RNA sequence: GUUACGGCGGUCCAUAGCGGCAGGGAAACGCCCGGUCCCAUCCCGAACCCGGAAGCUAAGCCUGCCAGCGCCGAUGAUACUACCCAUCCGGGUGGAAAAGUAGGACACCGCCGAACAC
RNA sequence: GGUUCCCUCAACCUGGACGGCAAUCAGGUGUUGAGUGUAAGUGCACAAGGGAGCUUGACUGCGAGACGGACAUGUCGAGCAG
RNA sequence: AGGUAGAGCUACUGGAUGGCCGAUGGGCCCCACAGGGUUACUGACGUCAGCCAAACUCCGAAUGCCGGUAAGUCCAAGAGU
């Protein structure tokens, strides 16, 4: 019988992000008119959303496990900025024009700053 | 590692009174150190001038 | 004499003397027990003598149990002074007693001398009270 | 260990209240309760003279057979609501149950015998725990203190208990423990 | 001998000044009070000295969300 | 008097714009800081008189 | 539409938690490999960041069963109380606890997305 | 003081040269018992508590609507422009 | 919206009764040191049962207060502003 002692990397980083992400959600939170821009980010791919917080409803999401964007023969930040660009295309598509970010707790810059430079040139703003 | 703030840090060379030779990597500017004891010398590993002194004048 | 090592609150109000008790009403150490039928403030020297009655009857054996505890500060100004100017210094430590509280309890091999010792208790006592036992 | 149910007629209640409970003790009634596995309590009353007879040759865990409007039903006596000062019944809890049924009681532990002639007997608990049938609960539990010496901790897991009949409270507990006998000395130092 | 005590300061005339139910207009002050005893909820501010105001006319509601007391402003519908 | 009272001027128009205190014990320096000026209508340096 | 699946939220925010026993890797979620580049350590590529895909469900995460601990908790009775009778006792109409008992309970609800099917 | 970002204490158990109950180091338990310049109370672990970078809003012209009030005082405030 | 009456406390801060266990101290004997048992001894920590508080609170009324609403009195309260 095997008893491990203390807490893994993955249980502390796990805490510690969701942690630091309602310290940021203190203050950003989703409307209609303006929603918004939750992204998820992990080891292989990204996701966004774009949640109205009123009732709870996700008005639009784009992802990195869409076949077209797996397509892409660039690193991890070049398959953000694809993902960026479509959920640029989605967000209009459903009459959103002005967003909101939520960077989900990590910090921005990288992959994530990728993704939101792509959908600011893309034709939301935030 | 940052850049300005470490010790030179240079790949070195040990040798031994044993004639045992490593290859590591320490501070040392000199690039090689020669020790007279390592694993293979000294006794509680292994199990094996004033002792000289008095086994050479007096026997 | 029984007094606390040390209070936190040392002039208070006094304790209010309504209702009957909520808990204490019964004999939980010993086999016998002397129970209130009154409300009044028992004074540690009242609760000495009445102590020291019981221990004098039944000489050797047995043991007495105390259920009380003289707490809560009275205190008197001084002598031959006319009213105001503050609040005097507490004086002497009382206990509050109210109808169905068991003060003190008594574990003797038999019954009479017992029940005896117990009546000398009541007499130093400035209430009614009666002797209770452990048997519904 | 079997038992014969005590008998009592049970009448339902028209009104419940502070007002109606006090009127009914008047009369010489005790408001009870008939709750259980049946889940729907009823409001019953008793008489006091007859339900406290049951209880004074039979103990508080007694079993009872009632009369509620001509239909019979076993209970359980569970508590009992006690006047402080004038030692009433004010109030009973019954609690339904069949036979067969196992429900866990407490009950009183006797001290009996005489002991060595130097020793002083001191009982810590009332009452243990246990684990019975329906009709099958010990009135009493009896513990015995013969040419016990000195300093000696009876356990609660030291009691005779009956067949059928498994302790339930801590096997550990101090129930009787007899101590030397108390001189005029230490008479006078405890309690100053 | 004397007394050493016999200070005591004004009273600040705190509490809860528009109850549940009670409409109010916007800028109005609801509760005041020392800390966060209630939090401010919706259409709710808090002032420099914990002072909770309404952001928005409507009616005063108190709820509760995640373990806090708060203060809410709900809209009255215009006939 | 330790913690004495200080006017804050601005460098440019030299128009005594604030008032303020400082511990001429920690700060024996007289405090330079910016502070807007209405005179110049712009953040200008404003040091101590 | 099906799932021992992944995100984002809610409940006058534990009936949801702690603990124990047995199980899962389809895509995802993770540990994992390395420090060329954006970036980083009051020292340290541990962390944050970036580029990947040899190993594994051992941990996080998820599923099922437990009532040992914490949690919820009546009916009835009592304590207390507004008004009213009552010459010092007390009572009537209305409201009604805290503790305890029978019990409940190893969560419930909504929007997107995956793999498969249609 | 302003803002942006990061963090979780006290106590207890175990192992370590001076070193001991208690200094610095390491692992585990630990949901607030520590801390908040300063009395007490109401709050604060979502941190208002600990750490770091830049900084001066410790502004100018104003201020719908309110609290409190013998009067004179006193207090809160969204929002507009520079 | 409250924290009074009541009640409750391993739910906090204090006070506090009796058992059970047993570190720490006087030690005694272990020839002086570390090396083990002993108490008419002192007894932490923990635990079982019974309690107390204007400046204690895990709880918690009846009244009173603020607002809405439907009526009542209405040739009068001789009301309110
Ligand atoms: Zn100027």
């Amino acid at each position: 019988a095997h008893k491990p002692v203390g807490q893994n990397i993955s249980e502390v980083r796990r805490n510690a992000r969701l942690r630091r992400h309602a310290r940021l959600r203190k203050k950003v939170a989703g409307t209609a008119e303006v929603p918004r821009l939750v992204v998820n980010r992990s080891a292989r791919h990204i996701h966004v959303q774009l949640v109205n917080d009123l009732n709870g409803t996700t008005l639009a999401a784009a992802s990195s496990i869409e076949a077209d964007v797996r397509a892409i023969d660039g690193d991890k930040k070049a398959h953000s900025v694809r993902v960026g660009q479509l959920i640029a295309e989605r967000a209009k598509a459903a009459g959103v024009e002005t967003v909101v970010f939520d960077r989900g707790g990590y910090t921005y810059g990288g992959r994530i700053a990728a993704l939101a430079d792509a959908a600011r040139e893309a034709g939301l703003k935030f | 590692m940052k850049t300005g703030i470490h010790p030179e840090y240079v790949d070195t060379t040990v040798q031994c009174g044993c004639g045992h030779s490593f290859t590591t990597r320490s501070t040392k500017q000199s690039g090689t150190i020669v020790v007279e004891v390592c694993s293979q010398c000294h006794p509680f590993y292994t199990g094996k001038g004033r002792v000289a002194r008095f086994e050479k004048r007096y026997g | 004499m029984l007094i606390p090592r040390k209070v936190k609150h040392r002039k208070q109000h006094h304790p209010e003397q309504r209702g009957i008790a909520s808990g204490g009403t019964s004999v939980s150490f010993g086999d016998y027990g002397i129970q209130a039928l009154e409300h009044a403030y028992i004074t540690n020297r009242q609760i000495e003598s009445a102590r020291i009655a019981i221990n004098r009857h039944i000489k050797r054996g047995g043991k007495v149990w105390i259920n009380i505890f003289p707490d809560r500060p009275l205190t008197k100004k001084p002598a031959e002074t006319r009213m105001g100017s503050g609040k005097g210094s507490p004086e002497w430590w009382v206990a509050n007693v109210k109808p169905g509280r068991v003060l003190f309890e008594l574990s003797y091999p038999d019954e009479k001398t017992a029940r005896d010792a117990l009546t000398r208790a009541i007499h130093k006592l400035p209430i009614k009270a009666r002797i209770v036992t452990r048997e519904e | 260990t079997a038992n014969i149910p005590n008998k009592l007629t049970a009448n339902v209640r028209t009104r419940t209240g502070k007002g109606a409970s006090r009127q009914a003790r008047r009369d010489g009634k005790v408001p009870a309760v008939l709750y259980g596995h049946g889940t729907d309590p009823q409001h019953l009353e008793l008489n006091a003279r007859d339900f406290a007879a049951v209880l004074r040759s039979h103990g508080t865990n007694a079993i009872l057979t009632l009369d509620i409007e001509g239909t019979e039903q076993l209970a359980l006596t569970k508590a009992l609501d006690v006047h402080p000062i004038r030692r009433n019944i004010q109030h009973a809890d019954l609690l339904v149950v069949q036979r067969g049924e196992k429900v866990t009681v407490e009950v009183t532990v006797l001290v009996e015998g005489d002991a060595t002639p130097g020793t002083l007997v001191t009982q810590d608990a009332n009452t243990i725990e246990i684990e019975a049938e329906a009709l099958s609960i010990p009135e009493q539990l009896t513990v015995s203190v013969e040419g016990v010496e000195a300093g000696t901790q009876i356990t609660a897991g030291q009691i005779s208990l009956p067949e059928g009949v498994n302790l339930i409270s801590d096997p550990e507990l101090l129930v009787v423990n007899v101590v030397e006998a108390p001189s005029a000395e230490a008479l006078e130092e405890e309690g100053a | 001998s004397s007394s050493r005590n016999g200070r005591d300061s004004a009273a600040q005339r705190l509490g809860v000044k528009r109850f549940g139910g009670q409409v109010v207009k916007a800028g109005e002050i609801l509760v005041r009070q020392r800390g966060t005893h209630f939090h401010p909820g919706v259409n709710v501010g808090r002032g420099g000295d914990d002072t909770l105001f309404a952001l928005a006319p409507g009616a005063v509601e108190f709820g509760a969300k995640r373990g806090r007391k708060t203060v809410n402003i709900v809209p009255v519908a215009r006939p | 008097d330790v913690r004495p009272k200080i006017t804050l001027a601005c460098e440019v128009c030299k128009h005594r714009n604030y008032i303020t205190k400082k511990n001429r014990r920690n700060d024996p320096d007289r405090l330079e800081i910016k502070k807007f000026c209405p005179n110049c209508g712009t953040h200008q340096p404003h040091k101590e008189s």
